RNA sequence: AUGCCCCGAAACCCCCGGGCUACACGCGCGCUACAAUGGGCGGGACAAUGGGACCCGACCUCGAAAGGGGAAGGGAAUCCCCUAAACCCGCCCUCAGUUCGGAUCGCGGGCUGCAACUCGCCCGCGUGAAGCUGGAAUCCCUAGUACCCGCGUGUCAUCAUCGCGC
RNA sequence: UUAAUUGGAUUCAACGCCGGGAACCUCACCGGGGGCGACGGCAGGAUGAAGGCCAGGCUGAAGGUCUUGCCGGACGCGCCGAG
């Protein structure tokens, strides 16, 4: 297959798998391995045969990640804001969770809220001859 | 013959699929989600990763006898980037190496001698100086000159 | 409605501070368990009795590194700079962050002509 | 490991590299004769004083001399065909185990495309360039002029190699195929006398001007 | 058996030597079975500074170092030659700290 | 109120002996020194130019 | 028989005996050690002193200090020592002379000293 | 140390906080980054300046890790720091701004110190910027030297890509 | 630019320099508050502190400030010279 398509977010199936999760915003090298050691399936064989099983598979790997085996940390945001429970991240409800905190930080004004207000060093970096 | 007269990395190789064979030495449920150390920037390619661990560690055990676990991660240690500073060395974790040794003091290969590490027992020694007689007799015919 | 790690403001209320500080981050919930300094206790006397309605003076303060928790939700208070007591307002959503977040200690740096 | 101690008994009989007994070889242009060394040695790799000898550098093997012009090639103000060639991935300076690797692979890429001896390829494509005449500027009343000049042989060794390593390391940078392969078709190209050189073509236009300005 | 061994501790190398010599001599007069002197490696512990008083010049810097040097002394039991060694005159640039050891 | 906090950590926690600066202290073995106060107390100190 | 190697900060100590032929460096055989050049260097020595020679002696050298380069040049320059105090032969000394110079003088060069403005890249590495 | 002049409940002292790191650009020097040596897996030969008592901390165990619980030895050739690195091999990936590089965002945890968003670092996570070799111009060096690579000590609890020594 | 990015350093001979380590400190910059003028001359003195003391309003805040009520037993407010 070509075209695959997991997570409603097209991958080209000549990359490796552990290659091909990488494409979806929400998946990294290291997570794909991961996830693909959940899977069990080899990370190097290609993703153009993959089964829609498998994808459904990783689909619901991503759905609850903590019960398949990947450990509560390797998750991006591991005590979520509004469960206090860990769950990973994925595309849009990435978006969603960026631009809260961010308006968290902001109706808060922060310092880091204020730096967010029009782009500034947030952490401590200098900005006489950079940026 | 020993550990001594064999290559390293081919008494390795050669160790690992013989603990392949006993169910003793296994990965727990966490190593495949974990890189081999802190200074990796990537997991491990391949899923037998453990047991070179493994088969790594008794080699050490047999030739740098009682070891600890904070030893073994900076041997494993290696170089890892800092981003736009430069490259720096760091020990490996130390929850794989500590799994490690315990499931082969299970196995009985390596006994705790407390303040000092884990040393080799006399089965140990007779395992790999069995195999190492084997990849000798092995390389032997290949290259004559390991006769001598 | 105002929700945080499950819990609404007065479900945060309700709860003593053990959970409620592993609901915060780790600079702020380790802080917490490391215990307040004699001023930052004293600060926090006068906001309670504030908010029961016996400390009725408007508040000042300075401890630019006080963790808002949501029992101070609801009050103003006057966050020192090094300068002025600058005025902010406590809502539900300030929970979980230091309130020398909320003043500017540097003013606005704009650009004029060059020498 | 097993083409490693291959390659470790096969020269035991006193042979550079691993191979390629250096009697078979020969030199044809007289200038070089008494400046190329041939002497027997296992390993190019003397660590030798010839910094502390004016003229010490010829007792030197010649492919050891091939191995540091191959260790000194990246970043300078050489610019052609604009170009920064630099090596800031695992830099070859000081590390001669590569230049050691790299130019054993290099030629036994030789042995298998040619099927002769690489160090006869390699000293046909020396003679082959090695320039023959130069220029240089002199002034009697401050008014500058330009002289032909003709080379001393060591100069011209000295060039030959350099150009030849230079257009290697051209070819490999910021390119797809690797260095041992770039080395590989360079030297091979200035065996047969092929402007697609760098080597030759750089030869051939530092002969000219000298040949106008005589 | 049992040995005394005795560190001596010097920055002056001719002092220390002195010491030794005198260690030596009681030794061989008192007839006691004495290890010779074993001089263990000197210690160079170095510092470096700047030396521009003023935040102006160029980057000068220099090393300033300590040599300590020690030598240790086994002497067998001997007590007649362990309450002499008690009147060892000890320069005040020299120490000398004695244990036993079985 | 008029005493200056105690500082047993930081660079405040070191004001040299002879000069009184703030900042450079070198401390091996205990020196308590400055660094421009080296110069005129190395070489009595027994330190030798090699 | 008890030789000496000193290289930069590369010690060997190497013993030569009467034997089948067998050598080991650090109780590894020569034909082992997987860096290639390392092993060239340390198989050079014995090359030329001829092929009885390598088969009728055993020598065990112990190498602590420098690089595996390093160790292997003192091994290397162990083995030269050793050969000529067991043998003797004045004509094997004259050949090691003609092949090489510091097989039995050594090279007695080492890393000079650093020095202020930038001395981390080296002595005399300086500002722009 | 130090003349002259000034102030003298301030220009004396102290407490708190802020800043000391703020930026539309330029400057000097360093670090990274512009791949195919390579990204990755395992193995191996390999040092020293030196440091170490609220210190080194071996060693056992829990945690991915910072670190949590206990503790041998060491006031230093005897114990720890501590591994060195560069590099070679058995093998996968096969050249694209990616199998490079990580800024940058938010979250979790550990540390120190009264307190680190201003005002630190580390163990990680979705995250990962320009960069596909740079113009005229111009800096340094001359034998184990230049360069590559790594290490620790001093300033120090944290902070340097500082600096020094090896 | 700011309250502050303290100031110094000017091409060689300033700019990984003072800083050879800024979250209090570092501070030399800014805002705010508190406290003593030593030793004398003039003056008070045991006629009762100048040191601290709760409850509190101002104080970020602290018997600093003041309503409150007081002792500890003693030489200490203040102007000028001079600190």
């Amino acid at each position: 297959r070509h075209i695959v398509r997991v997570a409603g977010v097209d991958l080209d199936g000549n990359k490796q798998l552990r290659w091909a999760l990488t494409a979806i915003k929400g998946i990294g090298i290291n997570f794909a391995t991961m996830v693909c050691r959940v899977a069990g399936l080899d990370p190097f064989m290609k993703a153009g045969y993959l089964t829609d099983e498998q994808v459904k598979k990783i689909e619901e790997i991503l759905a609850d990640p903590v019960a398949h085996g990947i450990p509560r940390w390797a998750v991006n945001r591991p005590k979520d804001y509004e469960t206090g429970r860990d769950l990973h991240l994925i595309t849009a409800k990435l978006d969603m969770a960026i631009r809260e905190d961010i308006m968290r930080l902001r109706r808060i004004r922060a310092y880091r809220g204020i730096r967010h207000e029009l782009g500034l060093p947030v952490r401590g970096q200098r900005t006489r001859s950079n940026f | 013959a020993t550990v001594y007269d064999v290559p390293g990395d081919l008494l390795v190789e050669r160790v690992a699929q013989r603990l392949k064979e006993i169910p003793e030495i296994k990965p727990p449920e966490w190593a495949p989600f974990v890189k081999t150390g802190r200074h990796k920037e990537r997991l491990p390619e391949q899923e037998d990763w453990w047991y070179y661990r493994v088969a790594s560690i008794l080699r050490r055990v047999y030739l740098d006898g009682p070891v600890g676990i904070e030893r073994l991660r900076t041997y494993y240690g290696g170089r890892k980037n800092r981003g736009h500073a430069p490259e720096k060395f760091y020990k490996a974790g130390g929850s794989i190496i500590r799994k490690a040794l315990q499931q082969l003091e299970a196995a009985g290969f390596v006994e705790k001698v407390p303040g000092k590490g884990r040393v080799i027992t006399p089965k140990g020694r007779s395992f790999l100086d069995k195999i190492a007689t084997e990849l000798k007799k092995e390389l032997e015919e290949i290259i004559p000159e390991l006769k001598k | 409605e105002f929700r945080y790690r499950g819990y609404t403001l007065e479900q945060l209320m309700n709860m003593s501070l053990e959970e409620l500080a592993r609901l915060f981050p780790a600079r702020q919930r380790r802080s917490l368990k490391r215990g307040l300094t004699p001023e930052q206790k004293k600060l926090l006397r006068k906001i309670r009795l504030a908010k029961k309605g016996k400390y009725k003076k408007p508040i000042r303060t300075h401890c630019r590194d006080m963790i808002i928790l949501p029992e101070m939700v609801g009050l103003t208070i006057y966050v020192h700079n090094g300068k002025e007591f600058v005025p902010v307002e406590i809502k539900p959503e300030m929970i979980g962050h230091y309130l020398g977040e909320f003043a500017p200690t540097r003013k606005k740096v704009e650009h004029g002509a060059p020498g | 490991a097993k083409p490693l101690n291959e390659r470790f008994f096969i020269p035991h009989e006193i042979k550079v590299m691993g191979r390629w007994s250096t009697e078979d070889v020969e030199v044809r242009d007289p200038s070089l004769k008494p400046y190329i060394n041939l002497e027997p040695r296992l390993l190019p790799h003397t660590h030798g004083r010839h910094a502390k000898k004016h003229f010490g550098k010829a007792n030197v093997h010649i492919v050891e001399r091939l191995i540091n012009k191959i260790m000194r090639s990246g970043g300078s103000h050489y610019k052609v065909a604009g170009h920064f060639m630099r090596r800031e991935h695992r830099s070859l300076n000081s590390k001669k185990v590569k230049a050691y690797e790299v130019v054993k692979e290099a030629f036994k890429i030789i042995e298998q495309r040619t099927g002769k001896n690489p160090i006869q390829v390699l000293v046909w494509a020396i003679e082959n360039a090695a320039p023959r005449e130069d220029t240089t500027s002199v002034m009697f009343g401050g008014i500058r002029y330009h002289v032909a000049v003709d080379i001393s042989p060591m100069r011209r060794l000295d060039v030959a190699l350099r150009n030849i390593a230079l257009g290697a390391s051209a070819k490999c940078y910021r390119n797809k195929m690797s260095f041992a392969e770039a080395l590989a078709e360079e030297i091979i190209l200035a065996a047969n006398k092929d402007p697609k050189s760098y080597a030759y073509s750089k030869k051939l236009e530092i002969e000219r001007i000298a040949e106008s300005s005589r | 058996m049992q040995k005394a061994r005795i560190k001596i501790a010097s920055t002056n190398v001719r002092s220390l030597d002195e010491v030794a010599n005198q260690i030596k001599q009681i030794a061989e007069r008192t007839g006691v079975r004495m290890s010779g002197p074993i001089p263990l490696p000197t210690k160079r512990i170095r510092i470096t500074t700047r030396k521009s008083p003023d935040g102006e010049g160029s980057a000068t810097f220099d090393r300033w170092e300590l040599r300590v040097h020690k030598r240790l002394i086994d002497i067998e039991a001997d007590e007649r030659a362990m309450r002499q060694i008690m009147r060892i005159r000890v320069p005040e640039d020299v120490t000398i700290e004695i244990e036993l050891i079985s | 109120y008029n005493k200056r906090k105690p500082r047993k950590f930081g660079k405040g926690a070191r004001r040299c002996i002879r000069c009184g600066q703030y900042g450079p202290i070198i401390r091996i073995q205990g020196l308590m020194l400055c660094r421009h106060c080296f110069r005129e107390v190395a070489p009595k100190l027994g330190f030798r130019k090699y | 028989i008890q030789t000496t190697g000193k290289r930069k900060t590369a010690i060997a100590r190497a013993v030569i005996r009467e034997g089948k032929g067998r050598v080991r460096i650090n109780g590894k055989p020569v034909e082992i050690i997987e860096p290639e050049i390392a092993r060239f260097t340390i198989l050079e020595p014995l090359i030329l002193a001829g092929e009885e020679i390598w088969n009728s002696v055993d020598i065990d050298v112990k190498v602590e200090g420098g690089g595996f380069m390093g160790q292997a040049e003192a091994a290397r320059m162990a083995i030269a020592r050793a050969l000529v105090e067991w043998t003797g032969d004045m004509s094997l000394k004259e050949k090691f002379m003609k092949y090489d110079r510091t097989m039995l003088v050594g090279d007695p060069r080492r890393t000079e000293p650093h020095k202020p403005n930038r001395s981390t890249k080296g002595p005399r590495a300086k500002r722009q």
